[PDB]
């Protein structure tokens, strides 16, 4: 029941630079990609 | 060791355990004695 | 006493290994093994309970 009611996300579209191509501004890199302001982040539920 | 990190159950195969009935390189032992026994109902 | 009941609202970003915090329902163990180069902050071991905000 947990895992139905709460959710995690991860931003994963845009993948912009900052003074860095691998950097993005979601903190992962850009090879390690697969809030939604600037982000576009999905909701999904959580595995962890 | 453990207090570093040892994970125990990574620490362990059968064959580690098993040279580690063997060897005895410290403390003495009574192996000798009992496996000789219950091998004479093998026997 | 040993009980303290603590809660560790820390990031989900922001902690170290997270792929090893992958896995539903599973007990996934976790080494205090400090990397000083890693931005990736470890976690405090004897906290109670966590949060992965």
């Amino acid at each position: 029941w947990i895992e139905r009611a709460f959710y995690k996300r991860e931003c994963v579209h845009i993948i912009p630079s900052t003074k860095d191509p691998h950097r993005c501004c979601c903190g992962r890199l850009i090879g390690q990609h697969v809030w939604s302001i600037s982000k576009h982040t999905q909701l999904s539920p959580t595995d962890a | 060791l453990i207090e570093n990190g040892v994970s125990m159950h990574r620490f362990l195969t059968i064959s580690r355990l098993e040279e580690l009935y063997n060897t005895r390189h410290g403390p003495s032992n009574t192996l000798y004695h009992l496996v000789r026994d219950v091998k004479k109902r093998e026997y | 006493r040993g009980k303290i009941c603590t809660i560790g609202i820390a990031p989900w970003g922001i902690v170290e290994n997270q792929e090893d915090l992958i896995g539903r329902d599973v007990v996934r163990p976790y080494q205090t093994m400090s990397n000083p180069m890693s931005k990736l902050t470890v976690l405090n071991s004897m906290h109670s309970h966590f949060i992965l905000a």
